[PDB]
RNA sequence: GGACCCGCACAAGCGGUGGAGCAUGUGGUUUAAUUCGAAGCAACGCGAAGAACCUUACCAAAUCUUGACAUCCUUUGACAACUCUAGAGAUAGAGCCUUCCCCUUCGGGGGACAAAGUGACAGGUGGUGCAUGGUUGUCGUCAGCUCGUGUCGUGAGAUGUUGGGUUAAGUCCCGCAACGAGCGCAACCCUUAAGCUUAGUUGCCAUCAUUAAGUUGGGCACUCUAAGUUGACUGCCGGUGACAAACCGGAGGAAGGUGGGGAUGACGUCAAAUCAUCAUGCCCCUUAUGAUUUGGGCUACACACGUGCUACAAUGGACAAUACAAAGGGCAGCGAAACCGCGAGGUCAAGCAAAUCCCAUAAAGUUGUUCUCAGUUCGGAUUGUAGUCUGCAACUCGACUACAUGAAGCUGGAAUCGCUAGUAAUCGUAGAUCAGCAUGCUACGGUGAAUACGUUCCCGGGUCU
């Protein structure tokens, strides 16, 4: 319940790309997460030209949702708090980067942030469909929890 | 059972037929040959503080 | 011109000394390429020399045994932490604001005997 | 490569020495020949070739499907 | 023997309860007695400031007597009606009670 | 491993002339060894004594999956 | 399911009861030692020995008990210490040495209080009036609480009950507290009825 | 020197022993180094708790056995008929080497 | 039925089970019995921390009757071991004396043995845990369960234990016919978390020579090792607090609110488990329901359920190089180095009864080369051949290695389990039992998360009404 938070990677120094180290970290292995997590963002470095972290900033914003539903005895559009948002969009976004059929880790992440970037995928369809449930559910409820 | 315990101090015909009991029970599992005592004997004898050892658990 | 801090987290203990220099970590006297696993991820033991930037030139040499590489590098952070307060005592709020300074007590707990693998209970059926 | 190329082919496998390599041992179903020789010569371990033990026990008790069928 | 609102709070007894109120008032005169035999930081501190609670909750909420050997002969009462728990106990001692009456309570 | 048949002497005895019926062993960790091909054993399975014939190609394998025990 | 007092303070503030170092043998020693208290047991039956110590200091056995009742082991004038000498001498071939120690207050050792409610229920006395009896004999030689427990086919009954008669401060669950405790089986004509005596002395 | 490998099983009994022989090489002898402990490792016996069923429960007995070191460096004929001379630990395994 | 609060009890997650193979355990079925127990949580990798013979009762055959064992009487007596014949061995039959150790005059007494009488007696892992002791699960480490004295009520019972607040807590404070006390909570206990004192060897190498090497010269600086100690208690400050408990936040500190963990399991419930650790009332057998030995058997299979390991691969497979540890074991045991072995392992053998020597390379990881989404370079099930080890011995029925075979399996239906932090996950290591044999259990470290708005709902428990 405090939920104490993690030092910035130097590569990249953002607070969030460690977030993304430990989301996409797999049986406790870090070091395969910081081989699949840096070289993925040299490869968007390399395909689309400009900061990895801008293009980054720009494909999270288009996974994070503003709404979410709490189902119940049903479905409540809560507003959700801004951890909520980055960890689902996070959670969105190596969950559906996980499905996509490619061959390498660095080009299978990498294509997600751009296509994120662009609104294509799978991780702005779970962001479309839980603005769609959110919104077949706004005339239902909007003050249960 | 009191046949097995005067069977097993006995020489046998195979040097590895020879195997442990406890030394004042009668039970064949479980027989610590550090002590030759079952399972139930060590945790008796340890409660009675007749064998040198303490009951710890902070391993 | 010897500073004798030494540190400690997760079984793994660290003898550090700061010698003035460039900056150089020798952990048990090689590189840090070869020792430490990750190349990007020695500014975890680069922390009070980040946090406390008076000066970002120290040589620390250090030599000891114990733990793994990721707990042993954050035994090289509270080293040189400790060598640092025992460098100058008016950097120990500079230390005590941004962590750093506390042996951490999480070690690896122990094993329960009804439980199979430490707060792992075995499966009701 | 050469050496993936030839493991799930018949007689040679994983561990083998190195358009020369024409010649040599038991490459052939001959050992496919040899491996049902010794089934039939076995046939008294081949009272359990309808089930599933070898010559050196497999303690059937709820596992032998290999040598089974799914439901049956 | 009663007070007005012997300082406040009359507890459930302390006449015709007497054997195990003497406990207590022997274990003021205990209490007392043993600071100078070595009290302090020869225990716990965690004893020693309830053991002044102790000692404090025994001279407020008893009151102010200390010397009280065996059952007095009369009750000397002011309010009759909020001492209603005090008044009970001297009919069955057979001893009188005297009070200033207030309302509608006698004693 | 090493072949023991350690009852080698109560086959050596019956070599000279035929083989007179039957000879009940107890023994099912005895192997056979070449040299009683031919002769007719009467193995313990633990219920009774079954004869068994030793052919030409049971010459490494014990007495002891021929008269099995486990049935059915 | 609670565990017992004199096992849960060996090594704390309980001494043990086997006082050698042995590292290769040992199995071989300590039998000895079980053989060595299963003479002393024998004689348990009249004399009330409470507690055997083993000091094997090299070669020698210092075995010491702790009987409450000390002339029926020491002789008129050291006749049946040296009888139990020489037939532990014979039983164990070693040198032992029997050091025999004078304990007063002995209704407030429980080894000697629990075989004391055991010889009166051997012979068919009620278990209401020796448990009252040994918890008020042993509060007026001075205690700090007694707990006795006694369980079985109480008073010959059909269905096992397990009564007990506590008084005082018996803190089991305090570890710097010596709690003596002891349990001892009586064999009746209905069975077997096992008390459990759980003495505080402070 | 001579190393003796002064060892017990609880540490109440080891440490007499300890200030006992140390002072003996003491006053009859010279240059004594004092009692150095050694890793004192334990053997634990897991056994379960019940008689019949019930693994879930299990209890733990640990033998610790204690181990202390004392050398004495230049010693005198005082110095080794006073130390096989002088008993009274009653259960610690004097090794003389 | 309500109010209120709390636990991985739901939510938020993460990883599994159920789908496949295999290991183990149970039921069903079967044989000469697949030994007997455990049966919703609280049985089902458990008694069993060691089923080839032994264990082993169960079962077939050959066998013995004061017996395999324990005590006492009589005769003899320092017992016997080792070879040979038969037998599957137990055992019978010879060779053969080991043949008074304490001791008296020759004859004795007698630690201690063998035979007979088969006498008393044994023996039973036979029955009932619904006659029992002892020992243990379970609600549950949940906070309850009560008593003394006094009161009220004709009583049974209630007060104390309730009402307000707070906490993990019937924890503590206030008010009060209650005041206290007991068991339980809390530490006192151990371990871990920092420094000092003490003491430096086999441990460690600052400063220096020095070598393959902390291995010796030196030193105990530091780490280390462990018996002492100081330290963490809401103790200081500020606010909310009835000016009281308590909460929230900050300083200091290595540790902040029982710091993390273990031990510790109240009164009692389930006629819960154990007559198979042992002891035991009663009943039964006592040329069998006792006993020895050989050979099976517990290690079966058309199936079902529970636990667990391995996988279904590219965050990966294979190959080459390289680093870092904790805890533990070792005397017929731990097996260095070196040679020969593709390899399990063997020949020879240093050292160590342990901070010395060995098990002992930990592996995942890092850096390269290669493979390029397939039933494959995944997996290694099954089966054949040849072997190694241990053992009088691998057939039923051990582990492992080599070569070949490469079967289902491409993340699993309803449902379901674990877990709040060094935890889940994953990777190896060590012990016990052990002649050999674990995917089980116990114990240790390596890397190491995301989450927890809330507690409405599903279970389980507690307080009052």
């Amino acid at each position: 319940v405090p939920k104490r938070d993690v030092l910035p990677d130097p590569i990249h120094n953002s607070k969030l790309v460690t977030k993304l180290i430990n989301k996409i970290m797999l049986d406790g292995k870090r070091g395969t997460a910081q081989r699949i997590l840096y070289s993925a963002f040299d490869l968007v470095e390399q395909r689309s030209g400009r900061d990895a972290l801008e293009v980054f900033e720009e494909a999270i914003n288009n996974i994070m949702p503003v709404l979410e539903v709490k189902a119940r005895r049903y479905q409540v559009p809560v507003e959700v708090r801004p951890e909520r948002r980055t960890t689902l969009g996070l959670r969105w976004l190596v969950n559906y980067a996980r499905l996509r059929g490619e061959k390498t880790m660095e080009d299978r992440l990498a294509n997600e942030i751009l296509d994120a970037a662009n609104n294509t995928g799978g991780a702005v369809k779970k962001r479309e469909d839980t603005h769609k449930m959110a919104e077949a559910n706004k005339a239902f409820a909007h003050y249960r929890w | 059972k009191t046949s097995m315990v005067a069977k097993q101090q006995k020489k046998q015909k195979y040097a590895v037929r020879e195997y442990t009991r406890c030394e004042r029970c009668g039970r064949p599992h479980s027989v610590y040959r550090k002590f030759k005592l079952c399972r139930i004997c060590f945790r008796e004898l340890a409660y009675k503080g007749q064998i040198p050892g303490v009951r710890k658990a902070s391993w | 011109v010897e500073y004798r801090g030494t540190g400690r987290r997760k079984n793994s203990v660290a003898r550090v000394r700061l010698v003035p220099g460039e900056g150089n970590i020798t952990v048990n006297n090689r590189d840090v390429r070869e020792y430490l696993p990750f190349e990007s991820l020695i500014l975890d033991l680069n922390q009070p020399f980040d946090v406390t930037e008076t000066k970002g030139n120290y040589d620390v040499l250090v030599n000891v045994h114990g733990g793994g590489f990721t707990g042993q590098a954050q035994a090289i952070r509270h080293g040189i932490a400790r060598a640092l307060l025992e460098a100058d005592p008016e950097y120990r709020g500079s230390l005590k604001r941004a962590g750093l300074l506390t042996r951490d007590p999480r070690m690896k707990e122990r094993k329960k005997p009804g439980l199979k693998a430490a707060r792992r209970s075995p499966q009701f059926s | 490569r050469v050496v993936i190329s030839l493991t799930y082919i018949y007689g040679i496998g994983t561990s083998t020495a190195q358009r020369e390599v024409v010649d040599g041992y038991k490459v052939e179903g001959d050992l496919r020949r040899e491996t049902n020789l010794n089934i039939k010569r076995l046939m008294y371990r081949g009272i359990r070739h309808r089930r599933g033990l070898p010559v050196r026990g497999q303690k059937t008790k709820n596992n032998a499907r290999t040598r089974k069928g799914p439901v049956k | 023997v009663g007070t007005k609102k012997i300082n406040q709070r009359w507890l459930g007894g302390l006449l015709t309860n007497y054997k195990t109120i003497s406990k207590r008032i022997k274990r003021i005169s205990e209490i007392e007695k043993m600071e100078e035999d070595g009290l302090f930081e020869v225990l716990p501190k965690k004893e020693v400031v309830e053991l002044k609670k102790e000692y404090d909750r025994l001279i407020k909420f008893l009151g102010g007597i200390r010397d009280m050997k065996s059952m007095p002969q009369a009750l000397f009462v002011v309010d009759p009606r909020k001492e209603r728990n005090a008044i009970a106990e001297a009919r069955k001692l057979n001893i009188p009670i005297v009070g200033i009456v207030d309302t509608n309570c006698d004693p | 491993p090493f072949v023991d048949e350690h009852l080698m002497k109560k086959v050596e005895a019956q070599e000279g002339s035929e083989k007179k019926q039957v000879i009940k062993t107890w023994s099912r960790r005895s192997t056979i060894f070449p040299n009683f091909i031919g002769h007719t054993f009467a193995v313990y399975d633990g219920r009774k004594h079954v004869p068994v014939y030793v052919t030409e190609d049971m010459v490494g394998h014990k007495l002891g999956e021929f008269a099995p025990t486990r049935t059915f | 399911q609670k565990i017992n007092p004199i096992g849960l303070r060996v090594g704390i503030i309980r001494d043990w009861e086997a006082k050698w170092y042995a590292e290769k043998d040992f199995a071989s020693l300590l039998h000895e030692d079980l053989k060595i208290r299963k003479f002393i047991d024998n004689e348990l039956k009249e004399a009330s020995v409470s507690h055997v110590e083993i000091e094997r200091a090299a070669n020698r056995i210092n075995i010491a008990i702790h009987t409450g009742k000390p002339g029926m082991v020491i002789g008129k004038g050291g006749s049946e210490i040296e009888k139990l000498r020489n037939k532990l001498n014979a039983l164990t071939d070693k040198k032992v040495h029997i050091n025999v120690i004078e304990i007063k207050k002995v209704d407030l050792d429980a080894r000697l209080v629990a075989e004391n409610i055991a010889r009166q229920l051997e012979n068919r006395a009620s278990f209401r009036r020796v448990q009252k009896q040994a918890i008020t004999r042993a509060m007026k030689l001075g205690a700090k609480g007694i707990k006795t427990q006694v369980s079985g086919r109480l008073g010959g009954a059909d269905i096992a009950r397990a009564e007990q008669y506590s008084e005082g401060t018996v803190p089991l669950h305090t570890l710097r507290a010596d709690i003596d405790y002891a349990h001892a089986e009586a064999d009746t004509t209905y069975g077997k009825l096992g008390v459990k005596v759980w003495i505080y002395r402070g | 020197k001579i190393r003796i490998r002064l060892k017990a099983y609880d540490h109440r009994v080891i440490d007499q022993s300890a200030e006992k022989i140390v002072e003996t090489a003491k006053r009859s002898g010279a240059d004594v180094s004092g009692p150095i402990p050694l890793p004192t490792e334990k053997s634990v016996y897991t056994i379960i708790r019940a008689v019949h069923m019930y693994k879930d429960s299990r209890e733990q007995f640990e033998q610790r056995t204690h181990k202390r070191l004392i050398d004495i460096v230049n010693p005198t004929p005082k110095t080794v008929d006073a130390l096989m001379g002088l008993n009274l630990p009653s259960g610690v395994d004097i090794e003389i080497k």
